[PDB]
RNA sequence: AAAUUAGAUGUAAAAAAAAAAUCUUAUGAGGGCGGAUCCGCUUCUAAUAUUUUUUUGUAGUUAUUAUUA
RNA sequence: ACUUAAUCUCAGACAAGAUGUAGAUUUUCAUACCUAGGUAUGAAAUGCAUUUUUUUUUGUAUACAUCGGGGGAU
């Protein structure tokens, strides 16, 4: 009278993508164009409610304003709103100018003080450039580290685990005492550690993958938790389960490491990055 | 009254006698501006078929799952959806610590931190 | 005869935002 | 085929991409000075009428995504990160997160009538008068479950301001009016008192407050100023009432004068306003929500602390 | 206790086709019969309404699952 | 019924889950083991209590079905 399945209890943990998306070729084009009929269509803009007169930072600002061709905004290059030629708003083809990298430039050229504290301005060999921005992929990205969470930072990373080999998320049978909720937890703490910053979503399985019985052979009913680290690193270091290596892989890497019907199995509970 | 003169100058120059008037174009100039409505409005199709698709590609991946679930029997000797009426509680879920505030608060960005992600985490 | 009334909004500027985590945004 | 026959023979989408020696000939501004005249304007002349005076009347006037239009306000310029992050990672955890498994075949779920009716054997109850909504005085919305189909959403944020003293210093409105503006980049329209206090010194029918709405974009934008960098400088700042909701998914509370200069459009020019003029304001976050827990389930993804109280 | 603002119902929106019957109408067939459009009886067709009625059909598209190549 | 005067009753029900208790020591299941079976270990199954409408208890069905003041015990 032995059971025919056996019942098995697993956690996708994901690291979620930690920056925006690309912005594709026609969304840039799209915003700098309503940023210039923005231009045409706004009140002006008043520096007397802001800056006021003689001070470090009205002149600081008609420098940089008389730069920028009298445009108080930094990422529309040079139009004016009003004019014989304000009809010529629209970009050429094969611009730089509605980039996202020519638009940091310039709001970063603008940042950086001009007028110094007694209202002379700067030399132009004396003037102090400000931070940059860091770049978006980090050098885990270039080395290639799968077993790094810096990697892909706009992807979503997904934890999985080896054991004595096949490759899986972290699994384990489901006590008698223990249900799905907290025994998926048991197990991410026996397998990878606890000093992961994880937060199982809650108790619903977010995928399931059944092995039929061979008669005979107990089948495995296993059941998928969605897990979401925010912090730490997988610690394989006396596990219980007999796992070798791990390694957070994207989606795309994913269907490359698992099984076709393992994978076809959790396919289903992906992301769009 | 010097300041408050300054404040009053913002509003008169957003009266509807001072703002600029409607747009003015020709017809290449407003046939050019309605392709790239058609082809923004389009684009926003495209962007909210994917994201309704896989909304419920997750969708259905829980319901088969759950629906498995009801008709098993087990671990051991508990009755036929046990598990699944225990997964289907939501105690918490509604609460105030339902979601941990340090997962929320992460937004994403367009260019990461001097430290990107800390490893070095202890428990 | 229902009046058709404008938009009335002032002048924006796009800003870039670092947080204390050094993280920038737009 | 015969059908593909039925299509325009000439595409302009079907045609090859601008060349490059056409690109460096296309000079806009040099048409302009070498014709070194003005082009005749063309026989079109249709300008939107300033009224609206039927739907039958000879001018039409268009909608407003003509760019042409009066009220035409240009198109996004952004993505606002908290819309990008709630549609990236935290759509499907509300999802899973609160999830009822419907069995397959279930039947669809019949409403009943809310203003009930009286059914009996007396000849009364006839042609009675449809009953009363029981309960409240008025008929709750019924909440809707966490679908894929839905999702709350931030939807608009209303940021009123109530200055009573200002019936006595007319430029305390006018300061709270700047205050909202630079605070949300519209227009707040001017709102009146609708009681008499003696006690309070209120008259009613005079200018006392402002109000802005800001839909869309503008409105995730704003939460997340409110989220990530006015909130976490508020000293000694709790969380948000755990009491907070109507009823309907919308989340209300307020900021008092001292952190409503914490915004950073506030503090750049803090000096461009007469002293101890700037007002606390009335923060109202409606959402896509049917309820209060959903409201409050929602404003958790992203990153609102809240309290019991 | 008493100031302002925001809220406070639900459903539907691809497309139907067809048979008979219960009435009611018609400046419909210039219907037929008595005394073209006047009148009380009158069949037929058509339209509105009513049956829980006899049903037939309920696709296509996207996705999931199962079989099949 | 709506409105008017006065009076009376109710303000909660079910399913699941959880929480314990004495058990019988049979079956299933998980681990420490031994050598695929037994050996144990616990857990469940089981009977009666027990918690439950905003609670550190969710769901269904319902008008979320109730709030302060005052007198007591912790
Ligand atoms: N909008 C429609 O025409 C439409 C069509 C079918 C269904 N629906 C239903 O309505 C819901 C919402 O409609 P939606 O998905 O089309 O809204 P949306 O997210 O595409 O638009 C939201 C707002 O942000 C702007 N926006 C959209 N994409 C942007 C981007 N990439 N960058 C910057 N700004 C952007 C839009 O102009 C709009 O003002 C849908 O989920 C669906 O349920 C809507
Ligand atoms: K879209």
């Amino acid at each position: 009278s032995s059971q025919i399945y056996r019942i098995k209890s697993g956690v996708i943990l994901t690291r979620p993508p930690l920056l925006t998306r690309d912005l594709t070729p026609f969304e840039e084009s799209f915003y700098f164009y309503q940023k210039r009929l923005n231009e045409r269509l706004t009140a002006p803009f008043r520096k007397d409610f802001y800056f006021k007169k003689d001070t470090a930072a009205d002149l600081d600002w008609r420098i940089k304003l008389k730069e920028r061709h009298g445009v108080p905004a930094k990422d529309i290059g040079r139009y004016n709103p009003r004019g014989r030629m304000a009809w010529n708003d629209e970009v050429l083809v094969g611009s730089q100018t509605s980039s996202r990298k020519h638009m940091v430039e310039k709001l970063l050229a603008d940042a950086e003080m001009r007028v110094s504290e007694d209202g002379e301005e700067i030399p132009a060999e004396d003037r102090v450039p400000v931070e940059k921005p860091m770049p978006r992929r980090t050098e885990a990205d270039e080395k290639g580290d799968v077993k790094r969470l810096d990697r892909a930072l706009d992807k979503t990373l997904y934890l999985v685990v080896k054991k004595k080999a096949k490759w899986m998320f972290p699994t384990g049978v489901v006590p008698t005492d223990e249900g799905l909720h907290e025994t998926a937890a048991r197990i991410l703490a026996e397998s990878a550690g606890v000093n992961m910053n994880t937060w199982i979503v809650g108790r619903v399985p977010v995928a399931h993958h059944v092995v039929r019985p061979v008669f005979l052979k107990k089948g495995e009913k296993i059941f998928f938790l969605k897990g979401r680290i925010m912090a730490g690193q997988a610690d394989l270091t006396d596990n219980l389960h007999d796992l070798v290596d791990f390694k957070w892989l994207t989606q795309e890497e994913l269907r490359s490491t698992l099984a076709e019907e393992y994978f076809h199995s959790v396919k289903g509970m992906f992301a769009e990055r | 009254d010097p300041r408050i003169i300054n404040i009053l100058r913002h509003f008169a120059v957003l009266s509807p006698k001072r703002i600029p008037p409607p747009l003015r174009f020709g017809r290449n100039r407003y046939l050019r501006h309605w392709t790239i409505h058609r082809a923004w409005l389009l684009f926003r199709r495209q962007q909210r078929e994917q994201r309704e698709r896989i909304l419920m590609q997750q969708h259905q991946s829980m319901s088969n799952a759950c629906e498995e679930l009801r008709n098993t029997e087990g671990p051991g000797t508990r009755e036929t959806g046990y598990l699944y009426r225990v997964a289907m509680l939501k105690n918490g879920v509604y609460g105030l610590k339902s979601i941990p505030i340090e997962y929320a608060s992460r937004a994403l960005v367009e260019t990461p931190g001097r430290q990107a992600w800390n490893h070095e985490w202890k428990r | 005869a229902t009046f058709v009334p404008r938009h009335r909004r002032p002048y924006q500027f796009t800003q870039l935002v670092q947080l204390s985590d050094g993280s920038t945004f737009t | 085929i015969p059908d593909l026959a039925e299509l325009e023979t000439r595409s302009a989408l079907d045609a090859p991409i601008p060349s490059e020696e056409d690109k460096k000939e296309f000079r806009p501004w040099k048409r302009a000075a070498d014709r070194k005249a003005r082009l005749p304007s063309s026989r079109y002349q249709y300008h939107p009428p300033k009224y609206n005076r039927g739907p039958l009347h000879p001018i039409q006037s268009p909608p407003s995504s003509d760019p042409i239009a009066r009220d035409f306000v240009p198109g996004p310029f952004n993505m606002p990160r908290l819309k990008e992050t709630f549609r990236t990672v935290m759509a499907s955890d509300l999802m899973t997160l609160a999830y009822i498994h419907t069995p397959p075949g279930t039947p669809k779920k019949e409403p009943t009538e809310r203003l009930r009716a009286w059914e009996g054997d007396s000849p009364y109850f006839a042609n009675r008068a449809r009953r009363a909504p029981r309960g409240a005085p008025e008929l709750p919305i019924r909440e809707r479950d966490i679908s894929f189909r839905n999702i709350p959403e931030i939807k608009e944020i209303t940021v009123s301001t109530f200055v009573p003293l200002g019936l006595k210093n007319p430029d305390l409105l006018i300061v709270a009016r700047a205050v909202l503006l630079a605070m949300t980049g519209t227009m707040p329209e001017m709102t009146r008192s609708k009681n008499n206090v003696v006690q309070w010194q209120l008259q009613a029918n005079k200018p006392a407050g402002c109000k802005t709405t800001i839909y869309g974009n503008a409105a995730w934008e704003f939460m997340d100023r409110l989220i990530h960098l006015v909130l976490p400088r508020i000293k000694d700042w709790k969380g948000v009432p755990a009491s907070t909701g109507d009823g309907s998914g919308n989340v209300q509370f307020g900021l008092n004068p001292e952190d409503v200069q914490l915004f950073p459009e506030v503090e750049c020019n803090y000096d461009m306003y007469p002293a101890k003029m700037i007002p606390g304001c009335h923060i109202a976050i409606k959402t896509t929500a049917t309820s209060d827990r959903q409201a409050k389930l929602l404003l958790q993804s992203l990153g609102v602390p809240f309290y019991s109280n």
